[PDB]
DNA sequence: CGAGGAACTCCACTTAGGATGCGTCAT
DNA sequence: ATGACGCATCCTTGAGGTGTGGAGTTCCTCG
């Protein structure tokens, strides 16, 4: 067994063309500023990512032991500077991982490098897979039994600037506007016509609402909206067992894609007219209740 | 209601919430209502744990060919329970048979009843438990063989659709969003204590979190290893129970704790798969006696035992699905002849085709063993660094990986949402781009 | 002072005790902190009726503590002495509106000497500024208020717990002692019969070696302890002999590679566990050591001894005996067992005093080592207490702690009842405590232990269960940090009129009987079988002569804020829980009007709270005019009482005060002569009482919504006042100093015409979003100077203006009206750190109407939220022609498990059309006479207990014989149902409807503030996304379960479409805004941000990571 | 003490940084 | 953008994967708010925190598009380009 | 090489800033 | 005056904090 372990590393520097001479460092590289900058903090404070900490502390060591072996001092010093700057560098790539973490200000331990990535809070399971998106917005749930199946109700504040775009599309192309920044104007101003033209706007046009804990596959859904009046969005009620929205005071998240591509994914696989059948057992979902 | 610390009360409450309720009665009440709130607050991330698992276990899943065309398929019993004689419908075919299509023509009196390439629905069934059939034969998952991963008429028809599968559906999100919805609904713990302990298997969630990962039951029972004559040698300081296994088998002999519910007798005749003592079977054990339907059969209806015994039921092309993910990889003995290490769990498909290389170029093959193990090994088991990076163990993987100076091709749904491109799957396949 | 709003009392039983002040728990604390006169009273108060109170001040013990200090000589000494106050240089609102503190100066009166020389010199030198509390009990901090809370942490000691080996199947104990200060101890025995100790958290060690590095040996290891096995097992194990082979050993071990010496280890030892200025164990971890070991008064405030460490030793071998007593060391009978950890007799209660106390010691100790560093350097006779003592440290630490700790936090003022209860949490988090992940799943649980301590109803909802609450109505901490309990004493069968004081362990050695249970008219109780209760909820009855204690009052487990709720016997513990959460985050509203139902906690808890104005002088008024109450004593002394007019709270609601008295009245001590916000008359006011009737109606409450009517826009019954708050100041910079002037460089005249020439909106003019609030514009500025443009200007020969606005702005989703400006400078004795120029405070108010969406509640946590609104007439009316002004869905009672709302609805509507039973001689008639609550005008507001309310043939008698509209019209049916007509088509419904009137608040959780939506905004820098967050226009969060769901229904161009172009990118976040307003088809997907970071990170890690392609490096 | 104390606005604070710091590109 | 390959790197890798080092163990000035030699955050080393612009003088003139300032040692490039630009200490 | 078995490494993860050493080089 | 320089004051010492839980594993010290 201790064979072959050692025979595997073996073989994994067998066909490799790397080699284990970079496996013992004779320098280090540094990561950009943009990416652990400062910043100027009211009050003449300068806020620091602490791996910038960390790197001018083994640069201070650096230096220091450069200057003192320049002339040739006795060798405890020197060995003693040496393995300083060895433990320096074994806290700047992993802080945890030997000894006393090093800290800062506080108690609390610096991040090194290999802090950074690792961990729910890193980049993988922080960065990557979901990054925060525009045009998603959210609001109140409140039930109305006025709306066909594929149909939502959504204030007049959140459809106005939501599809504000749409809507200066068709103030300019009303010729309403003369000039992009009058349709600013008149979007922030607000007139009858501009209501006029979200109630056009928001027809065809499917919404994709959705909830935070989505347990399941029928969990985000299309729908067509209406401009309701008021400060709450409203919801069909055969619906509420699939989002499992119900109406203790929830509230509902709600996206709008912005190909034409995705609009028609969304009204042919998405619309909730059509996914009557929950993915696990076959049986109906939306249905009276 | 459980008292405190998982207890029983000794006395009820003798009313309602409309009569009258005393305030010491009210107090006992809120012990349960907390635990539970603390229950469901934790079981949220804790099944969203448990489905990143099962997620990451089962992409790349997605169906890509239509038709395989195998007559090989799973036995399923139709239409048991003949007490008085009468051929009736069974329970569950709704989950089992149910949406699982058909291959042969099954021909009871010289004329085919249910005919090849057609979806198992109700009124054929009711034709065959007619006839006086209590058994058929399905495409599955379980026995599909392909070029290119699993095919369509294998599966059967999407649930959510009526309509058959797709070719390109990414059944493998589904079945891991379907196992997962139902395990904040679970919650089913022992309130009680009830003088038992020990016995009492994990009982809900970690039941399944157990018999996914392949861990050992915490009361996991011997299996019996071949048939024969059983008896007892147990001694005070550790109990023991040894098997002769006739026909020339060496005896196998297995230790237990002094509380064991034995279900053995003394002196008595076991079989070559059976279980000796209380408590469920290691896997692992099924799979080295049983083969590979007796291993397929019991994970799947332990899954579906703690599902359909809490209330919600899903089908088990899900579980199945699952299984077939799991049960991959072959160890290796006897490897001198096919040039590589012994052990290095290989997986079946390299193992096969180089083996038949070598019987090619002449030297005789290297003897396999299949082994299970678990949905987080098996993941970070994977040939693409990048997906496991992106799961768990981030510098671990991350220094294997440095070191052995492997490549990752963009094969895979999260290496190709990382990157942020067109995954291939459900409409991105480039059958329809 | 009986001086209150009528409320006809429904209850059935009296209590002994009433309930005692609410906010003690501050005052009380601080006053022995300070030690004023209050708290000299309360000493000789507590002394002549012999209570337990700390005896002396806080500063004083740590101003002794620290003050003999020395020299390695003692040649030069320096020593402090008693403690002085100077009243302060400022006033409370003086403080907060001018951004000071409440501050008062600390004087002692310190001391110089030398030995050899003997002279002494004595001085006088201040110690800083202290900060004080109000009379409310908060302490004012920076502008703001604030308030420390109790704490609960687990008490120092010694704990044994008996754990489970599963591997080896075994049954070890381990003893681990908790010291104050020092290291902790562990002990553990049963692993292999080899008892050992670990220290400072290193690889256990072998007792015995331990043993002999004390005066412990061999030989009288065999004398004495030569009778249990298990020890002369580990004797057997034992290798070297000889104390100084012990301290060889263990400095060799704990301290490797450094010579080991008897000085090392000698020193090392004394100075870790036998140093009281390293190891400062606590009075109570001492208290509870020897009450726990047998140790009989040993120096109260000393060290551990090797006494204590035998004492455990014992301890734990007999609990691997299995003794049942033993004699204790030093003491007599005591039990071996091991212990628990969550049960309140190991939890101690850290109050206000004590943490400024801890934090002031950590200073001293600072200026302490300081003072010694310089002394040892300063030369001798020549230098003065004024002289070598520097106070920074002290200073320093008072700031850190009340700027930077996380038990100084906000108040809640949306309502009093949300102070209230804000300074009664026994939050147990915070440093030296628990956290949320570490401590399991015993601690976030109830205990029998909590039988008037800790709200076993009332706690967050979320991660925090368990961990955080509310202290008990009958709550007062003890000194050492306790909760103490009241109760009425059985004896002899029956019971005494005096009040006893119980904690955890001394309740767990009683049994406790039960408040509601019947009094009789002997006061023995009459039933042979008494309810009671005993240790460890164990329910249990007895018969009666045996019983030992009894429940003062039935209000008591729960707490304050939730003892309000009527009917609170008919729920189920989540809704109980529910409604005391969510009535405790209600705006305040204009006409704030006491319920119509109730219980006797609205007048209690809004006296005993802060905002409500009292004259505390019996005498006469003479003038109540809009804001000064001016009133003559019977002294004959002139006060005037300001009141608190349309001023700002911390979230931003109004605690405008209101006048109750006219300018001819008499007046007695502590009388209100005013209300605060949420109060009418001296009552608690949260929300108002509406008409409902119970019905699906239309579909428009499915599943647990609510409808209201018009009625209530037009009478503003449910209507609130907000003020918003901005505080905006010029700095000096770099670029000329900051001025706020009306001149903002090239804008219209209308934009600041209601600005001012010093440039603020004038005080009472209207402001809507997109306005201006101040003007501000810094005088300079580098702002296109290149030599190009340089020459540019040359050319034109005008000079553009440097200058740039950097004005105020009123946010983008506010309206409001101006309630008042404050204006400061550097001029003034103002206090303002550096480059500040102008300081200006412009407080805005609004005033909203309830509206569909605006979250509604009850007190019986029946939550929804407004669906629609409708005119008066569409909603249906009774048969006198009434509307009904709620309608709520009828399907959510059953299955919520909430049948105690009905109740409250038919009581409701018996007191808003008032009853009359005048000798119907019915027995329930006959109850409620002697009760005397039989005759009520239409009108009078009921009050019903929380535990001791209405009960039901009363409500529904009560029902039958209400007085007749007409002659003999009595309205609704004697089976609380009615014949409630249709508004809409007019035919009355099929079968009678169940109408009443309830109480309805209206919650924090406001509509406009929650509507949130984004376009195009502020980002992130590190990784260029979208900002998280709700007050910064944020974007939502797409997590990885969306991400799930999109790849199952396999929608794959939507899911790229929304996790690429929509964000964390820049080429596609400029393009698809871009494209769509100038019209074009929407561009093509790109490569993530976070990928690109991913990368660099992975580089930087020296791992060689690389983008390969077919051919090397393809597109990217 | 010099060399931190004078101008002592290097503070290194991870929980206020990344959030607290706008963007300069829209 | 087809494979995802890693192994480790030397000396003449990081070379090749920087622009310079740094030897001056603080940040920018605290005086005039200003970049400095050798140091973090340095111009000369890491990308010109001003774009179009270089330190001293002499090339902050919209017209020098990604030209080598002489005596400050930076390339008048992108802001972005400081989150590229790379550097590293010889121990 | 074959024992116990205890470390080591992964995973579940929610406000304002306690100075000097003193002297002085230089701006 | 700061943030720099150029040295360079005979009795000598920290500080607190550290309350899960899960199995993987691999060395490492003792049969
Ligand atoms: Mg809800
Ligand atoms: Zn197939
Ligand atoms: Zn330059």
């Amino acid at each position: 067994t201790r064979a072959l372990k050692r025979l595997k590393v073996v073989s994994a520097f067998l066909q490799t063309s790397n080699s284990p001479k970079g496996m013992v460092l004779d320098c280090v590289p540094v990561i950009p500023p943009d990416l652990r900058p400062m910043v100027q903090l009211d009050g003449g404070r300068f806020a620091t990512s602490d791996l910038n900490d960390l790197y001018r502390r083994v640069i201070n060591r650096n230096n220091r032991l450069k200057r003192l072996l320049d002339l040739g001092a006795p060798e405890i010093i020197v060995n003693n500077e040496k393995r300083m700057l060895q433990e320096a560098v074994d806290a700047l790539f992993d802080n945890g991982r030997r000894g006393r973490p090093v800290t800062g200000p506080g108690n609390r331990p610096l991040k090194s490098l290999s802090d950074m990535l690792k961990g729910k809070q890193g980049r993988f399971r922080q960065n990557l897979l979901g990054k925060r998106v525009d045009y998603s917005a959210r609001s109140v749930i409140v039930v109305g039994p006025q709306l066909k199946l594929h149909q939502c109700g959504l204030p007049k504040a959140m459809a106005l600037e939501l599809f504000k775009p749409f809507v200066m599309k068709r103030l300019v192309d009303l010729n309403h506007a003369q000039n992009i920044k009058s349709a600013k104007r008149m979007v922030e101003r607000g007139r009858t016509v501009v209501y006029d033209v979200l109630e056009e706007v928001i027809a065809e046009h499917p919404v994709l609402l959705n909830r935070a804990p989505t347990l399941h596959r029928l969990g985000i859904q299309a729908f067509e909206p209406q401009l309701v009046e008021g400060k709450a969005i409203q919801i069909h009620p055969l619906v509420c067992t699939a989002f499992n929205a119900d109406f203790d005071g929830d509230q509902m998240a709600v996206h709008l894609p912005l190909s034409a591509e995705a609009q028609a994914e969304a009204r042919i696989l998405m619309l909730s007219s059509n996914n009557i059948l929950k993915p696990a057992d076959g049986r109906p979902v939306t249905m009276p209740t | 209601v459980s008292n405190a610390k998982n207890e029983t009360i000794p006395r009820p409450i003798k009313a309602s919430f409309r009569e009258g309720l005393s305030v010491l009665e009210y107090f006992i009440s809120t012990h349960g209502a907390r635990k539970g709130l603390a229950d469901t607050a934790l079981r949220t991330a804790d099944s969203g744990y448990l489905t990143r698992r099962l997620v990451d276990v089962s992409q790349d899943v997605i169906i890509r060919e239509e038709d395989c065309g195998t007559e090989r398929g799973l036995k399923l019993p139709i239409a048991t329970r003949d007490a008085d004689g009468t051929l009736r419908k069974a329970e569950d075919v709704e989950t089992s048979v149910y949406a699982r299509m058909l291959a042969e023509d099954v021909v009871i009196d010289g004329k085919v009843i249910a005919p090849a390439n057609v979806d198992l629905g109700d009124v054929l069934i009711d034709a065959l438990v007619a006839h006086g059939v209590e058994e058929v034969k399905t495409r599955s998952i379980l026995t599909c063989e392909s070029q290119v991963g699993t095919c369509a008429m294998c599966y059967g028809r999407s649930l959510a659709t009526g309509k058959l599968v797709d070719i390109g559906e990414a059944v493998g999100i589904i079945a891991a969003q379907s196992i997962g919805e139902p395990g904040t609904q679970l919650t089913m713990r022992t309130f009680h204590t009830g003088g038992v302990a020990g016995d009492d298997i994990t009982q809900g969630l970690p039941r399944v979190v157990e018999l996914f990962e392949a861990r050992t039951p915490k009361g996991v029972a011997p299996i019996s290893e071949a048939s024969g004559r059983v008896r007892i040698e147990e001694t005070e300081k550790t109990k023991k129970i040894v098997v002769t296994p006739d026909d020339g088998s060496d005896e196998t002999a297995f230790p237990i704790s002094k509380r064991a519910r034995l279900l053995v007798g003394e002196g008595d005749h076991v079989e070559v798969g059976q279980k000796l003592t209380v408590g469920a079977t290691n896997p692992h054990d099924v799979l080295r006696i049983l083969g590979q339907r007796a291993v397929q059969v019991h994970l799947v209806g332990e899954v579906q035992k703690v599902y359909n015994s809490q209330g919600v039921s899903i089908h088990d092309k899900h579980i199945e699905i699952i299984i077939r993910q799991m049960l991959r990889r072959v160890t290796i003995i006897e490897s001198g002849d096919a040039e590589l290490l012994p052990g290095e769990l290989v997986e079946r498909t390299k193992f096969e085709t180089e083996n038949r290389r070598v019987v090619q170029e002449g030297g005789h093959p290297a003897s396999g063993r299949p082994q299970l193990m678990g949905i987080t090994k098996a993941s970070l088991a994977t040939e693409s660094w990048l997906s496991a990076a992106s799961f768990q163990e981030t510098t671990r993987v991350l220094t294997d990986a440095a070191i052995n100076a492997k490549s990752d091709s963009l094969i895979g749904l999260k290496e190709n949402v990382i990157i942020g491109k067109l995954i291939p799957a459900g409409t991105g396949l480039s059958r329809y781009r | 002072a009986s001086t209150a709003p009528l409320r006809i009392s429904f209850a059935k039983i009296k209590e002994p005790l009433e309930v005692p002040n609410l906010l003690a728990l501050q005052t009380e604390s601080f006053d022995w902190l300070l030690g004023n006169d209050a708290w000299k009273a309360r000493v000789e108060s507590a002394l002549e009726s012999g209570q337990d109170v700390p005896t002396k001040s806080g500063l004083e013990e740590i101003f002794e503590e620290i003050s003999p200090i020395e020299d390695f000589s003692g040649s030069m000494s320096l020593t402090f002495r008693d403690h002085r106050f100077e009243p302060p240089k400022n006033s409370i609102d003086e403080c907060k509106d001018r951004d000071f503190t409440y501050a008062a100066p600390l004087f002692v009166t310190a001391e110089f000497t030398n030995n050899e020389t003997g002279e002494i010199k004595s001085q006088t030198v201040f110690m800083g500024d202290f900060p004080l509390m109000t009379n409310k009990g908060t302490f004012v901090i920076n502008g703001t208020e604030r308030v420390v809370v109790s704490q609960l942490v687990r008490s120092p000691g010694v704990y044994f717990d008996s754990s489970i080996d599963k591997t080896s199947d075994k049954d070890i104990f381990s003893a681990k002692i908790i010291p104050s200060r020092g290291a902790w101890l562990e002990m553990e025995i049963d692993k292999r019969d080899m008892v050992g100790v670990r220290i400072d958290r290193k690889r256990k060690q072998s007792v015995t070696v331990l043993l002999k590095a004390l005066g412990w040996t061999t030989e009288q290891i065999l004398e004495e302890f030569g009778e249990y096995e298990s020890m002369r097992a580990t004797l057997e194990k034992d290798h070297t002999q000889g104390q100084d082979d012990a301290l060889l050993d263990i400095y060799r071990k704990l301290r490797p590679g450094e010579p080991p010496t008897r000085e090392a280890a000698q020193t090392l030892l004394e100075n870790l566990y036998f140093n009281p200025k390293r190891y400062d164990l606590a009075k109570v971890g001492r208290y509870k050591v020897n009450k726990k070991l047998g140790a009989d008064e040993p120096l109260d405030a000393g060290v551990l001894t090797t006494d204590d460490v035998i004492a455990t030793i014992k301890y734990l071998v007999k609990l691997h005996a299995g003794e049942t007593e033993t004699v204790g060391e030093s003491g007599r009978e005591i039990v071996v067992e091991t212990d628990d950890i969550d049960h309140f007799g190991n939890r101690r209660i850290r109050n206000v005093g004590e943490l400024i106390q801890n934090q002031v010691r950590t200073g001293l100790a600072r200026m302490e080592r300081v003072v010694r560093e310089r002394m040892t350097t300063q030369d001798v006779e020549a230098i003065t207490p004024q002289t070598l003592i520097n106070i920074r440290p002290v200073v320093a630490s008072i700031k850190e702690f009340f700027g930077t700790s996380q038990l100084s936090q906000f108040m809640d003022q949306n309502n009093p009842l949300s102070g209230l209860t804000h300074k009664r949490r026994l939050n147990a988090l915070g440093p030296g405590g628990l956290s949320r992940e570490r401590a399991g799943f015993e601690v976030r649980d109830v205990h029998p232990s909590h039988y008037g301590r800790m709200c076993p109803i009332e706690t967050p909802e979320g991660p925090n269960i368990g961990l955080i609450g509310s202290l008990a109505s009958y709550g007062r901490i003890n000194p050492f940090g306790f909760i103490e309990t009241p109760y009425r004493k059985v004896v002899e069968g029956q019971v005494t009129d005096d009040v006893d004081y119980l904690t955890a362990d001394e309740e767990d050695r009683f049994v406790i009987a039960q408040a509601n249970a019947a009094l009789g008219d002997d006061m023995r109780f009459a039933e042979a079988r008494v309810l009671v209760r005993r240790r460890g909820g164990e329910v249990d009855y007895v018969p009666g002569d045996d019983v030992d204690y009894m429940d003062v009052s039935p209000r008591q487990m729960v707490s304050v804020a939730t003892a309000m709720i009527p009917f609170l016997e008919h729920d189920d513990a989540n809704r109980a829980l529910m409604g005391a959460n969510m009535m405790r985050q209600a705006v305040p509203l204009i006409k704030s009007e006491s319920p119509l139902v109730g219980t006797g906690m609205e007048y209690r808890s809004a006296a005993d709270a802060g905002d409500v104005v009292k004259a505390e002088k019996a005498g006469v008024v003479q003038e109540v005019s809009a804001d000064y109450i001016t009133t003559t004593n019977d002294d004959g002394t002139y006060i005037t009482y300001r009141l608190a007019k349309f001023s700002r709270s911390n979230q931003g609601t109004s605690v405008n005060q209101k006048v109750i008295v006219a300018e001819g009245d008499r007046i007695i001590e502590g009388q209100v002569l005013a209300d605060g916000p949420a109060t009418e008359n001296g009552e608690m006011a949260l929300g108002k009482n509406l008409l409902v009737a119970f019905m699906p109606w239309e579909g428009h409450n499915y599943e647990d919504a609510i409808i209201l009517s018009q009625r209530l826009v037009q009478d503003d019954v449910l209507s609130s006042i907000h003020i918003e708050e901005h505080e905006v100041d010029a700095r000096d910079t770099k670029l000329g100093p900051e001025e706020i002037t009306r001149d903002i460089p090239n804008v219209s005249e209308e934009v600041l015409a209601d600005l001012d020439e010093r440039g603020i909106i004038r005080i009472g003019a209207e402001v809507v979003a997109g306005d201006i609030l101040v003007g501000k514009v810094t005088p300079k500025g580098e702002t296109e100077l290149t030599p190009e443009e340089r020459l540019l200007r040359a050319i034109f020969g005008e000079k553009a203006r440097e200058v740039r606005d950097t004005s105020l702005k009123v946010p983008h989703g506010e309206i409001g009206k101006v309630i008042g400006v404050r204006v400061f400078d550097r001029e003034e004795g103002d206090e303002l750190p550096p480059g500040v120029n102008q300081l200006v405070r412009v407080y805005v108010a609004q005033k909203r109407k309830i509206t569909d969406g605006d979250k509604l509640a009850g007190r019986h946590g029946n939550k929804g939220v407004i669906s629609k609104i409708n005119p008066i007439e569409d909603m249906p009316f009774l048969e006198d022609g009434t509307p009904v002004d709620i309608i709520l869905n009828p399907l959510a009672v059953p299955s919520r498990m909430n049948p105690g709302q009905v109740l409250e609805i038919h009581l409701g509507w018996l007191a808003s059309r008032g009853w009359d039973v005048s000798g119907l001689a019915e027995e329930w008639a006959q109850r409620l006479q002697v009760i005397g609550a039989d005759k009520v005008e239409p009108g009078t507001n009921v009050a019903t207990p929380v535990f001791d309310g209405a009960r039901e043939d009363e409500l529904a008698g009560l029902l039958q014989h209400t007085i007749p509209n007409r002659d003999g019209e009595r309205m609704v049916l004697p089976s609380g149902k009615a014949r409630l007509f249709d508004g809409r088509s007019g035919e009355p419904f099929p079968e009678p409807i169940s109408v009443g009137y309830m109480y309805i608040l209206k919650l924090h959780h406001l509509v406009d503030d929650k509507l949130h939506a984004r376009s195009t905004g502020p980002y992130s820098m590190i990784t260029q996304q979208p900002l998280g967050g709700k007050a910064q226009f944020g974007g939502q969060r797409f997590g990885e379960m969306e991400v799930w769901a999109l790849e199952a229904y396999g929608a794959a161009y939507a899911l790229q479409e929304l996790l690429t172009i929509k964000s964390d990118d820049v080429t596609g976040r400029v393009k698809v805004y871009e494209a769509i307003v100038k019209g074009e088809n929407i561009p093509e997907p790109g490569i993530p941000e976070s990928f690109k970071v991913l990368i660099k990170e992975m580089q930087s890690l020296c791992l060689n990571v690389e983008v390969l392609s077919s051919d090397g490096m393809s597109i990217e | 003490q010099r060399a931190a104390m004078r101008h002592p606005g290097s503070t290194a604070v991870p929980s206020d940084e990344m959030p607290e710091r706008p963007d300069d590109s829209l | 953008f087809d494979e995802l390959r890693i192994g480790l790197a030397t000396a003449d890798d990081i070379r090749q994967w920087s622009h310079g080092e740094v030897k001056k163990p603080e940040t920018i000035n605290y005086r005039t708010l200003k970049p400095e030699k050798d140091g973090l955050f340095c111009e000369k080393i890491f990308g010109p925190t001003r774009d179009w612009e270089c330190y001293c003088g002499k090339y902050k003139r919209v017209r020098f598009k990604g030209i080598i300032c002489e005596r400050c040692g930076v390339e008048v490039t992108r802001a972005k380009v400081r989150r590229e630009r790379m550097g590293h200490i010889e121990l």
